[PDB]
């Protein structure tokens, strides 16, 4: 069970950086809309990482 | 119209509307009771 919990923590941590990269891709290609929306969603992952 | 009760159908419709709005408000209050600069 500990292994499982740490794996979930790692996956959430990885998705945080994934959505940061998506925001950067929005900055490169899209506009402030997608760039800000990426971090808007990333809020939840940052919450869950610590909560876990 | 919302504020007059000449028609029974509207009477019933508005009554149910208010009942449901009150139910949702109850849920929200219960949420509060028991408990964007950074991304900007």
């Amino acid at each position: 069970a500990q292994k499982r919990s740490e794996k979930q923590y790692n996956d959430a941590q990885n998705e945080i950086n994934k959505w940061q990269r998506n925001a950067q891709l929005a900055l490169q290609k899209g506009d402030e809309n997608l760039a800000r929306q990426a971090l808007e969603r990333k809020k939840t992952y940052t919450d869950t990482s610590a909560a876990l | 119209v919302r504020g007059m009760n000449t028609s029974s159908a509207m009477s019933a419709f508005e009554r149910m509307e208010e009942k449901v709005l009150m139910q949702e408000s109850r849920a929200q209050a219960l949420g509060e009771l028991a408990g964007g600069s950074d991304v900007d």
